[PDB]
């Protein structure tokens, strides 16, 4: 008896994932800056976090 | 009870009503359209690098 | 009380002299217009002091306390009309009296201008209470009861006189509080510590500790009709405030043996909140309450240094409207269910939903929810007794635990289902349940509007 | 919100006669008391509505189930069926 | 570098400074690098942890962003530069252990 | 008005087989597991004939129970055992006593010596000496 | 309409509490506490400038 | 109102915006519209009270007291000047809390004012402020004899201790 | 740990004549059916299981006391036990910390409140 | 500038206005679900504007 026709929760998801995808890439993009960042990531020792997710 | 919208199946796999799938195809492109400032313009660290720091001397 | 005691001495001859059921709509009638009268000439300024007119009346200058006083009496003729409607009307009129003979010596009562008018004022009840335990009471065990109720009290109070007279005849007069100026200091003796011992302990009778308290859920426990002098009898507890007259003065400086009595209500606090967990009686329930926060007062007093008499002002007067109100709340759910035990009322909220909203903001005031009367107070017993030492957040706090356990420990009881029984227990609630079970938090939430006239010298 | 009646268990109860292929399906329908067709034929024979319905079939559910209409009959008590 | 003597205010929160605080500093190359303004290092607000090299810059990068108002990024070039004398100022002081495990031993 | 076993006695040798049931039935004819015997062990403020304790216990757990309501929610008659605890408590699960929770917190018991060290980042250990060295030895020049 | 749905809402209390802080600036002797400049170069609300 | 020399604070100094692009901004569009929709229902009416509230006037007068005795009349066991030094010293002690609280809000106005710094400027607050409330629990603070408010009996004494066991037996000051 | 619990035993044939053991309740449920359903009650059930609970435990438990045992005094060891540690805390407090205020200082110069 | 915080305070305050409205005082034919959603959906916008003076 499945059923996904009701706009009122059709306008609830599309409201989000435009605000969503979104989230970081505005607010982060126009702000005060306050403090120093680390500028440097070394061989062997900088994005492998990734290479943890993948496995 | 009041509406039949959407018929009651026994596994014959009750088709969709064909108006949602367009809304669900939009938004599986521009979240890959955002594949586009992943690496352009963006790298994964622009920085620059030490040479290792020795020369001292 | 210049004539405050003199318009409702004459509510007095009103009752037999009255018609029939009229009494009741006669007797509250009246008795509002009084109401304004203590609004009205109280409550002026300001600093230090207002005698009021001579050796009668000090009026209540540093701690108002009398508004409360006088709200009861047009609160509980509403409550008693439950079950006390089955007998002569000269027999129920004597019963209307001595609750309003009762209210005529605390009005003269909480001012009293002196100590040897004090003393035979601070005695003036028990003589209405016990009555009223006495007659038109409930099933048996009520006479050791009574006797509970005598033989601790009056054990204690004698002493007093042992003391009064003996500062009357040694030091002025204690006719004068406001002569009390030249007060010589007190020694540590073998004689001045029993000086201070009478001095003190006969005021913890009333207000009870984790000694001497059997007799508290006896009177509360085997009580009247339907609440009906228990409502008076949480303010014959409240009403030992005349620590705050006393040892303000009058041997001040004896503190060295003050940590048996800071300890002693201290470990007996967090003890008798978990010693009704496992109770099974609805007015035991808050008997037992009624003793925890009603013992973190006493701490606040026997240490001195205001910003401890600030929350002891307020503390007063928390439980007092507060367990008057879960009093309220117990007399009503009994004319329904002829038995007090609380297992009984399993399947309750789907058939009264009216009166489950007031359950939830009258337990919402022991969480007591910070804008409030009552942790405005408690807020500063840990303001000063953590200038004390460090330690003593420790178990302080833990009371403001075991009650979060111990006041929703009864609301999920009212929550079950199909309740198995209960061909009787029809009635939804009528006007009287529910009139009478307001005016309660309508006063408390709007004295936490502007909370300034709660409020001591300080 | 979609409702049910009778009609529904009418056809399952009826179904799985044939869909067991021990059962073959020319039995009788309501009404075949399943000694004519110990234990995994009082269990197995409700263990394939124990995949579709499913409602745990209580200790009291076996010894009522071989009337196979009188299985049915209760059902309608317990799903609360129509008028 | 800094650090001679004597700070004769009694002001706390170090910001009364004797010239401006490094990260350690400074210590071989150059042993004086000096700093920038202090009498708007105090009148701009700019907060501690932000004293350190590469400020004249920074205080002038932070500019175009409120000059821009309705603007993502004000200058992405100067955001290169300004970590550009970020990070050449830290493979300055990486030189450190280079120098740590070369210097301080045996001779 | 209930007078004849209002409550329990002076127990627990009062003729207890007279006891259970004349009245106060916890047992049927006093061979049922539950006749008035378990006064634990008298001498205390305990329960006397006490139709109370010992008899089978550790849940009412609001069970399937259909023979009558006769879990915990709709009044079986008389089989008062114990109460005021059970509300909120069960029976037994499929794993057994072991406390390997302690020694599940004991996982960071190895690493509490850990906090002892430090974390700095470069460079590597070579943990074998003094040529590490941590902090500043000389001067500028 | 559209008209007083939200008229009623949201634009009458706007006048009633904007009286509230207007009121209230000239009688409390601490209103609104702003905080300093945040200034850079030197400019035309002052007459110096900076490098 | 107020007086000005009893909230000082430095002079606001609010800069340029400094736009510089000719891109469109939103706060060209809000100043320009939302302020004419504020100063109709308000400053109006505001101006029709301060007519219609200046057609009677009504006057509320200073209390000023009067203080002959000070502090060492009279003799011990009295009654009638012992009151007066009463109501002399317990209304010159309400006066003593609220003077700190002028002061309190004095500090509060360096702090949310320049936030950044904060802690290195002002000058007086950090120094006056704890050149009051120091000497503000000494001799006028009756620890803890505060309960019975120390009425003319403590609050003295503990001078006596000030000038007793202080100041002379330092051995030997 | 509570418990095992031992919810399998074996049988077959031990006790014979054990049961109907539910023939003792079950004609109390006749009892507590026959009373529950009936054209007019309008009140509860007397139910004498909940009547000789409370009373048999709030009451009539000093009538069975006796002092006879010393695990009936074994009290002592709950009651007075803790109640002089405290004290025995509290009297080596508030006077460490007074020495530290009569002898020297240590505290805040802006300590009005307290 | 007093527009500031001004707008903050119009938004903690049309949140009692459902509230106000539970007092039965010539209330809305009922539509409870759709009147709160509107009630939330113009505070959003006055919510937005002190953000970008604080930016500033
Ligand atoms: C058909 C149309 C008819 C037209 C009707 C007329 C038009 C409306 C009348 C205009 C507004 C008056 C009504 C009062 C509310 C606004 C008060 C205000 O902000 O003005 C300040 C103004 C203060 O006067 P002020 O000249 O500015 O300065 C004097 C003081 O120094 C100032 O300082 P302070 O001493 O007052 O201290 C402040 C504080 C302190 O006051 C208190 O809290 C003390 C009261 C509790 C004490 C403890 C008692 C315990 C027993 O006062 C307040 O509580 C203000 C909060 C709002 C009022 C409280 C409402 C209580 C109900 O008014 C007051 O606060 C007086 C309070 C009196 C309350 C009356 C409440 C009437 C309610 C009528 C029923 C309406 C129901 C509507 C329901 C609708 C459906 C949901
Ligand atoms: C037991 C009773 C203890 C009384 C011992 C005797 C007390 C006494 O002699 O009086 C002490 C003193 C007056 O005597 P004195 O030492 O000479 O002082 C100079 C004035 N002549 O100063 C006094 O007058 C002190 C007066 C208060 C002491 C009397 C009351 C003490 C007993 C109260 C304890 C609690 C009640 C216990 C009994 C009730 C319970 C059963």
């Amino acid at each position: 008896n499945i059923n996904e026709n009701n706009p009122l929760l059709i306008n609830s998801i599309k409201r989000l994932l435009i605000g969503s995808l979104f989230a970081g890439y505005i607010i982060s993009n126009n702000i005060p800056p306050t403090t120093i960042p680390q500028m440097t990531m070394p061989y062997y020792l900088k994005t492998t976090a990734l290479i943890v997710t993948i496995l | 009870g009041g509406g039949a919208h959407i018929e009651p199946r026994y596994r014959q796999f009750p088709q969709l009503t064909r108006s949602q799938v367009i809304q669900a195809e939009f938004f599986s492109a521009t979240m890959w359209f955002w594949i586009l400032w992943r690496f352009w313009h963006d790298s994964d660290a622009v920085l620059g690098h030490f040479p290792y720091p020795d020369p001292s001397q | 009380m210049l004539k405050y005691i003199i318009p409702t001495i004459m509510l007095m001859p009103l009752t037999w002299l009255s018609k029939n059921n009229m009494i009741w709509v006669n007797s509250t009638a009246h008795s509002l217009l009084i109401s304004f009268t203590s609004l009205l000439l109280m409550n002026q300024f300001g600093d230090n002091s207002l005698n009021f007119s001579l050796l009668f009346f000090s009026d209540s200058l540093s701690t108002p306390l009398l508004i409360l006083t006088m709200w009861l009496l047009p609160l509980m003729l509403m409550a008693s009309q439950h079950h006390l409607s089955k007998e002569n009307l000269t027999r129920k009129k004597l019963f209307i009296t001595m609750l309003i003979s009762l209210q005529l010596f605390l009005i003269m009562t909480f001012t009293a201008m002196e100590l040897i008018l004090f003393y035979i004022l601070f005695e003036a009840t028990l003589v209405p209470t016990l009555i009223i335990i006495t007659r038109w009471g409930n099933q048996t065990e009520r006479l050791n009861a009574g006797l509970y109720f005598l033989f601790y009290t009056l054990a204690g109070s004698l002493p007093l006189l042992v003391a009064l007279i003996y500062i009357q005849n040694t030091v002025g007069s204690l006719n004068f509080l406001m002569l009390q100026y030249w007060v010589q200091p007190v020694h540590n003796s073998w004689s001045n510590v029993f000086m201070w011992l009478a001095c003190m302990m006969a005021f913890m009778v009333k207000m009870p500790l984790y000694g001497l308290h059997l007799w508290l859920p006896k009177a509360h426990v085997e009580a009247p009709i339907a609440g009906s002098m228990v409502l008076a009898a949480v303010l014959l507890k409240l009403g030992g405030y005349g620590m705050l007259r006393i040892t303000l003065i009058l041997n001040p400086m004896t503190d060295f043996m003050a940590y048996p009595f800071i300890m002693l209500s201290l470990w007996g606090m967090i003890m008798t909140s978990s010693i009704c967990l496992r109770q099974t009686d609805l007015k035991s329930l808050i008997a037992y309450s009624s003793v925890s926060h009603m013992a973190l007062v006493i701490v606040a007093i026997l240490i001195q240094t205001p910003w401890s008499y600030m929350g002891a002002t307020a503390l007063m007067i928390a439980h007092g409207l507060t367990s008057s109100m879960l009093f309220c709340l117990a007399n009503s759910n009994y004319e329904r269910i002829h038995s007090r035990t609380m297992i009984l009322a399993r399947g309750l909220q789907t058939l009264l939903p009216l009166m489950a909203t007031w359950w939830l903001l009258a337990s919402l005031t022991n969480l007591a929810l910070p804008p409030t009367i009552n942790l405005i107070g408690e807020l500063f017993v840990v303001m000063s007794t953590f200038s004390w030492s460090n330690i003593t957040i420790i178990l302080m706090g833990v009371n403001m635990v075991i009650t979060a356990l111990y006041s929703l420990y009864m609301l999920i009881m009212t929550q079950r289902g199909k309740y198995t029984y209960h061909i009787n227990n029809i009635s939804p609630s009528f006007t009287r349940e529910n009139a009478l079970m307001s005016l309660h938090i309508l006063p408390l939430l709007l004295l936490t509007l502007n909370p300034k006239i709660i409020l001591g010298p300080l | 919100a979609p409702p049910l009646t009778l009609e529904g268990i009418k056809d399952r109860v009826l179904y799985v006669l044939k869909l067991y292929d021990k059962i073959d399906p020319e039995k009788l329908s309501v009404n075949s008391h399943f000694m004519k067709d110990d234990s995994l034929d009082q269990v197995e024979i409700i263990m394939a509505m124990e995949d579709e319905f499913g409602f745990e079939i209580p200790d009291i559910d076996a010894e009522k189930l071989m009337c196979p209409q009188e299985i049915v009959d209760y059902i309608a008590d317990k799903k609360d069926v129509y008028e | 570098a800094r650090r001679y003597l004597g700070d004769a205010s009694v002001e706390p929160d170090p910001l009364r400074m004797p010239t401006f605080p490094p990260d350690y500093g400074f210590p071989e190359r150059k042993e004086r690098e000096m700093v920038a303004t202090q009498q708007e290092m105090n009148d701009a607000q700019l907060v501690l942890q932000q004293r350190d090299y590469c400020a004249h810059y920074l205080i002038r990068f932070l500019k175009c962003k409120r000059d821009s108002f309705p603007n993502f990024l004000a200058c992405k070039h100067e955001r290169h530069d300004w970590d550009y004398c970020e990070h050449l100022d830290y493979v300055k002081r990486m030189k450190e252990f280079e120098r740590e495990r070369r210097l301080l031993q045996r001779k | 008005a209930s007078h004849i076993t209002k409550d329990m006695l002076p127990g627990p040798y009062p003729k207890t087989p007279e006891e259970r049931a004349a009245a106060a039935k916890k047992y049927n004819m006093r061979v049922e597991d539950y006749e008035p015997y378990p006064d634990d062990g008298t001498g205390y403020g305990d329960y006397p004939k006490l139709p109370d304790r010992s008899q089978q216990e550790r849940d009412p757990w609001y069970d399937w129970d259909h023979p009558d309501l006769r879990l915990n929610w709709g009044e079986p008659m008389h089989w008062d055992l114990d109460m005021y605890i059970r509300n909120r408590v069960d029976t037994s699960p499929t794993p057994v006593n072991w406390n390997l929770m302690c020694k599940h917190l004991f996982g960071f018991v190895a690493f509490m010596l850990f906090m002892f060290w430090v974390g700095e980042t470069y460079p590597a250990y070579q943990p074998v000496g003094p040529k590490q060295y941590p902090y500043n030895n000389l001067y500028l020049e | 309409r559209h008209s007083i749905f939200a008229f009623t809402h949201v634009l009458i209390p706007v006048w009633i509490i904007h009286y509230y802080l207007k009121y209230h600036v000239t009688t409390k002797p601490y209103t609104i506490v702003e905080k300093k400049p945040r200034i850079f170069p030197g400019d035309t609300i002052l007459e110096t400038g900076e490098v | 109102s107020w007086d000005k020399d009893v909230y000082p604070e430095p002079p606001r100094r609010t800069p340029a915006p400094s736009p510089q692009t000719s891109l469109p901004n939103p706060i060209t569009y809000l100043t320009k519209a939302f302020d004419l929709l504020v100063d109709r229902p308000v400053t109006l009416v505001r101006e029709f009270i301060e007519r219609q509230h200046a057609k009677n006037k009504y006057y509320y007068y200073h209390r000023e007291f009067r203080r002959v005795p000070d502090i060492t009349e009279c003799q011990e066991k009295d009654v009638l000047c012992m009151f007066e030094a009463e109501m002399q010293w317990r209304r010159d002690y309400k006066v003593d809390q609220e003077i700190v609280n002028i002061i309190q809000e004095r500090l509060k106005a360096c702090q949310q004012r320049e936030g950044e710094s904060h802690r290195q400027n002002c000058a007086k607050e950090l120094e006056q402020f704890t050149q009051v409330v120091k000497a503000y629990q000494d001799r006028y603070h009756d620890l803890g004899a505060h309960y019975s408010a120390r009425k003319c009996l403590a609050k003295q004494k503990q001078r006596m201790l000030a000038e007793r066991k202080a100041a002379k037996e330092a051995a030997a000051a | 740990t509570t418990l095992d619990p031992a919810e399998y035993d074996i049988s077959s044939e031990t006790r014979k004549a054990q049961a109907e053991r539910l023939a003792i309740r079950s004609r109390l449920k006749r009892e507590y059916q026959l009373q529950y359903y009936d054209p007019s009650r309008r009140g509860v059930i007397e139910d004498p299981a909940l009547v000789r609970w409370t009373y048999a435990r709030s009451a009539n438990i000093y009538p069975n006391f006796r002092p006879n045992t010393k695990t009936s005094l074994l009290g002592a060891l709950f009651g007075i036990g803790p109640l002089v540690f405290w004290y025995y805390v509290f009297k080596t407090d508030r006077d460490r910390k007074e020495k530290l205020i009569q002898e020297g200082k240590l505290d805040r110069t802006f300590n009005i409140s307290y | 500038m007093n527009m500031f915080s001004s707008l903050s305070l119009v938004t903690l305050l049309l949140l009692t206005m459902p509230i106000m409205m539970m007092s039965f005082n010539t209330y809305k034919p009922s539509n409870y679900p759709l009147y709160v959603k509107t009630a939330i959906s113009y505070a959003f916008i006055t919510s937005m504007i002190p953000t970008m003076m604080f930016i500033h």
